[PDB]
RNA sequence: AGGUAGAUUACCUGACGUUCCCAUCUGUGUGAACAUAAUGGUACUGAUCAGGCUCUAAGCAUCUUUACUUCCGUGUUCGGAUGGGAACGGGUGUAUCCUACUUGAUAUGAACCUACC
RNA sequence: GGGGUGUCAGAAAAGUUACCACAGGGAUAACUGGCUUGUGGCAGCCAAGCGCUCAUAGCGACGUUGCUUUUUGAUCCUUCGAUGUCGGCUCUUCCUAUCCAUUUCAAGCAGAAUUGAAAAAAGGUAUGAUUGUUCACCAUUUAAUAGGGAACGUGAGCUGGGU
RNA sequence: GGCGGCACAUCUGUUACAAGAUAACGCAGGUGUCCAAAGAUGAACUCAAUGAGGACAGAAACCUCAUGUAGAAUAUAAGGG
RNA sequence: UUCCACCUGAAUAUUCCCUUAGGAAGGUCAAAGUAUUAAUAGUAUUGAUUGGUAAAGAUAAUGAUUAGGUGUCAACAUCUUGUCAAACUAUGAAUAAACAAAGAAGAAUUCUCAGUGUUAAAUACACUUCAGGAAUUUAAAUAUAAACAUACUUUGAAUCGGCCAAGUCUGGUAAGCAGGACUGGCGAUGCGGGAUGAACCGAACGUCGAGAUAAAGUGCCAAAAAGAAACAUAACGAGUACCACAAAAGGUAUUCAUUCAUAUUGACAAUAGGCACCUAUCGAAUGAAUGAGUCCUGAAAAUGGAUGGCAUUAUAAUUUCUUAACUGAUACUCGACCGUU
């Protein structure tokens, strides 16, 4: 029949495909590039970027810096951790995401030894306004650079509270203060939800309309006990316990096959046993 | 009788190669040039800012300055009787690494090998290692023994004609 | 194989050799052709080459020994008679008749009627 | 009256006579246009070494 | 085993079906606020009720494609050189260099840093 | 920076001389000669057919191979301190791709008249009206009134009709 | 020579001979402009076409899904991207 | 456009001009004057590259084009088939182009080490005579050629009308036509050979003596050959390339080879008997097709004439050979003398 399909062995001979990253949909080369290329007059000296990655459950941030080889991570700090630091639930928050920024921050500086010149801030009075590191004695600060990846930057998107976390937490990564969760309204309507103020504020509104809709929304919030009003001060404490002790963590691991290959005798032998019932059927 | 346009008679050279469009690689940009170094001119058509001429194409050159954003390569170019120097500032996704050394180069690792053990056994009163040989054409071969207990015949005359159609 | 066309070449006898050397021989010393006269004129030219007698200058060439580059290159070249070229002419290759191209052992015979 | 308009005979063999004259080594030397901050410390250095050696040679 | 970032950019692509999820990833629920548009479909944000259904990843097939290997074939063509042959046209011999298409066999990825099982 | 030279490294510029003048040129045209032969002329090979039957007595389409320099082209090699530039008259000689006479063969050759072809260039091949004409077209006569070359034969041989 | 044309300043492909240079009154074409956006940057989207569907609606109107390596578009000539 | 000898010895590219019969920058060239000299290569090899020509491809991308199947007259799909591209291409040579094969002065190692800057800070890194400094080892790292080598500096002459050949190309029917890429020549060049010839072949030149040679020749002009085998030659046939001419086609003319059939007691032609057919004699080759050489026809122009001429004809022509045969240039070897370095 009238089919003209553009799929023939014609077809393939002039298709290119493109870059395997790009094909799988998860690495932006057009920007990339420009995130990486350090000055040529400046011989292997690392350009460092923050990767914040946020998954269905998890917020993944790591400092990376780029070589021909591959990328290496110099520090990575997770958010399904911060049950050690006292945040049970609700880790992919707008509050979430600061600690897990300013763990990091912590972290590195660690690391590298210099967090005792580099503090930052640390009052929750001043977890709303905007700060960024400046030259301590003659020693300059940390510099980031910020990967979002292939996630669209608004006005209150949670990969800037990643950045604010690490501006506060002692590293300086270049900014403007125009798209945090206030850039409208004013420092306390940050600081609030950096404080978890609109998780809080859901609960409140939630019970009061409906039951069946709070427990749906909320069922292991109510079942582990936490209160709407303990959520700002359960991330104070979070904050305090990370900047104490933000040095990570340390059995056999367990593998699943999945499939093996065919060897070319099982391959051929197959064949061989198609074919011969080939004439048995006819 | 051609023009005197710049980019003239490029429709073959300046073409990207068989399924190489779209974006280069990035160890392009990331491999680290310093000054003495040898590379290899090669205009990348897909950017034209900063493209070199289409006289510099394939030629070989040395890296004389580094820039932040261009890398200096430095040529040779022919004149009517005579050679100039051409000096030149390409970024690095017009360039390439020479591998026109590659041999030389190993050719020193294979003699500091040798050198630093001779200072390993002088010392210690172990005979000293000498040097790898020079290199050298292709000699006459010797005279050997060719076995006649594996050996077989196959009788060598010219074919009778047979047509091909 | 390039200058073919211009050249006869082959590989040459040591009675070949000693006599071209004995008959035709000379060297470059100070710029001037001087032929072979004395040992001591070929052991002032040669004397840091380890090559003090004439019977030394042939051995080294015709062995091809480590010092033959530089031996070879004293001797000047040899000036030749006149001699039949070829069978048909100077304008093929020898295996078709002609003059020039590899004779292989075959030279000799042509140096014979020409030193 | 038609001439011929252009010839390459007896070019390269009028080339190869005084043949291709290469550069010299004072060529390849040049420092002219080289990055701004390295040469800034190539002079930092040089009337560091220059300033040391005159002082020496003036004490003596 | 899985996830993030990659470098090589089809041995990595495309089509027909198949296998698990124990962690992770994904799909999945909701729309009050940041923020979003004609549409909570996208993007944004809040969450965990269920699911391996698609993804993703691992494998199958006389699978198109792709990458190596022999063969094609010393065949086409080519550098040097006759007072070589032919009325032309074109085509030897000599000393040399030697593709391509095609067909047949093999493969269907290798490899780097960080966390967790 | 702008105002422009488009002949675009950038003068401020209409014709005609047949009344013409000078320095020069075969660096360059008009005539012969020379290479070429598209064009012109002539000749072959094949056989679809015509020829009442019958491709080849006589023709031969569609294709295709050559010869000639008697047309016109193409070029610019010789001649620019000059090779007298059309035709006609007079005269000699040469070519055959023969018009007649001579000797032959073939026919769709009964005779007569013819047509195709071979040997053969020793002999002959005209008179006038119109036109400067080569050419042409007429009226005759003749065995026939053939085609061409010789610096497009021939101006210290003529004529000066043309240009 | 004149008349015609511009091979006179100039760009693209080819002649052109796989470095560069490069002929003809060689071939097919092009320039004396156009743009406050058709410059710069950021974000989002994917084009031409085909298949299957939806009132008028049909070969061409608009809407939806699938396939879709650019077969579209990119001021202009051609070639590159 | 006015004397002699000796030495070196060119040009027809590129840029600009009211430029095209001419000028200036520049190239080739000459003469003077230098430097111990990171300052040799019209070459080959090994190593890593660049290209898109010759070639090749033709439901591999863009176009061109001959048909045959299968599936639902045509049409559209899909599988094959024949032929193509200077302004099409996946692939892609040979020849080429530009690097490296050890010059901050011929390597390497160890210790020590400073100023700026990069940097989060650096003991990393970058540049600084591989900053600098001192010890130890050391002349090694493809081939070939090159010290009257190499690198030049200054001043300046002439010249930019070119022409020819081709195992090359474009326009043209073609041209001893017009214009180009690479090289070699004539111009500027004589000598030996092609009879005569600017370019072809050999080979380039101070004055000579002797010898082997080159291209090419050895019946006479004309120095120098004898032998062997064949297809030629009953004809102005053949006879020294460039070169001075010949085609398509036809022949029961001739030589060789291949394939096929009949050849025996009997194949063909002939004779006799009942044009085909069968009988007897006749007794050895016969018939058919094709291919490759030579020959004949095809083959007609003007002064009388040109293998150079005389002449040859199992050559004194042609094709191939054999013989430690020969002849011959101003080129090669040896010797003598003149001049330059």
């Amino acid at each position: 029949g009238f089919l003209k399909v553009i799929k023939n062995r014609a077809y393939f001979k002039k298709y290119q495909t493109q870059f395997r990253r790009r094909r799988e949909g998860k690495t932006d080369y057009y920007a990339r590039r420009k995130m990486i290329f350090q000055d040529k007059d400046k011989f292997k000296t690392p350009k460092y970027r923050v990767v914040v990655r946020i998954t269905n459950k998890t917020v993944i941030a790591q400092i990376a810096y780029s070589e021909i080889i591959g990328d290496k991570i110099l520090c990575a700090a997770y958010s399904h951790e911060l049950p050690r630091y006292g945040v049970k639930l609700g880790l992919t928050n707008y509050a979430a995401a600061y600690c897990t920024g300013l763990l990091l921050a912590r972290r590195l500086l660690q690391k590298l030894g210099m967090d005792k010149q580099f503090v930052g801030v640390s009052d929750a009075a001043k977890l709303g306004e905007d700060y960024t590191p400046e030259e301590v004695d003659e020693r300059r600060p940390f510099k980031c650079i910020l990967d979002v990846g292939l996630a669209r930057t608004t006005t209150g998107s949670k990969v800037f509270a990643v950045l604010k976390g690490m501006c506060d937490g002692g590293v300086y990564v270049p900014h403007s203060a125009t798209r945090f969760a206030g850039a409208g309204e004013n420092e306390e309507a940050l600081r609030s939800r950096i404080l978890g103020g609109h998780v809080a504020a859901y609960m409140k509104y939630l019970s009061g309309e409906d039951a069946d809709l709070y427990k749906k929304q909320f069922g292991r919030f109510i079942a582990a006990g936490i209160a709407p009003e303990a959520l700002e001060n359960i991330y104070i404490e979070a904050h305090k316990k990370i900047r104490e002790n933000p040095a990570a963590e340390k059995k056999e691991h367990k593998k699943y096959p999945t499939s093996k290959k065919l060897t070319l005798e099982q391959r051929k032998a197959a064949i061989q046993a198609k074919l011969a019932k080939l004439a048995q059927q006819a | 009788p051609l023009s005197n346009g710049r980019n003239r008679r490029t429709r073959k050279l300046f073409k990207r190669p068989f399924r190489g469009h779209g974006l280069s690689n990035t160890s392009t940009i990331l491999h680290t040039y310093k000054v003495g170094d040898y590379v290899t001119i090669l205009c990348n058509s897909s950017i034209q800012h900063g493209l070199p001429y289409k006289a510099f194409h394939g030629k070989t050159g040395r890296v004389w300055n580094v820039n932040p954003h261009a890398i200096g390569v430095m040529v040779n170019k022919k004149v009517n009787n005579r050679i100039v120097v051409k000096r030149l500032h390409i970024s690095p996704e017009h360039i390439k690494p020479s591998g026109c050394q590659k041999d030389f180069l190993e050719r020193k690792a294979a003699v500091a090998a040798i050198r630093k053990q001779n200072i390993q056994l002088k010392k210690e009163g172990k005979p000293l290692l000498p040097l790898p040989a020079k290199r050298l054409p292709k000699q006459p071969r010797p005279a050997e023994l060719i076995k006649g207990a594996d050996i077989k015949f196959t009788t060598v005359a010219p074919l009778k004609f047979e047509e091909l159609y | 194989r390039l200058v073919d066309p211009y050249v006869t070449y082959g590989y040459p006898t040591l009675e070949t050799v000693q006599k071209l050397i004995y008959k035709r021989g000379a060297l470059k010393i100070n710029g001037n052709r001087m032929p072979i006269t004395s040992n001591c004129m070929i052991k002032k030219a040669l004397g840091d080459k380890d090559v003090v007698c004439v019977d030394d200058l042939v051995h080294e060439i015709y062995t091809v020994g480590k010092h033959f580059k530089e031996v070879n290159n004293k001797l000047a070249p040899f000036k030749l008679n006149g001699a039949k070229i070829a069978e048909k002419n100077k304008k093929i290759h020898f295996i078709l008749g002609g003059g020039f191209g590899n004779r292989e052992l075959l030279i000799n015979k042509l140096l014979a009627n020409m030193i | 009256s038609k001439d011929k308009n252009r010839s390459s005979h007896n070019q390269s063999h009028k080339a190869h006579r005084n043949g291709f004259y290469k550069p010299k080594k004072s060529a390849y030397m040049s420092t002219k246009g080289m990055n701004v901050q390295v040469l800034k410390n190539t002079k930092a250095q040089r009337k560091f070494a220059l300033a040391k050696k005159l002082e020496a040679k003036k004490a003596a």
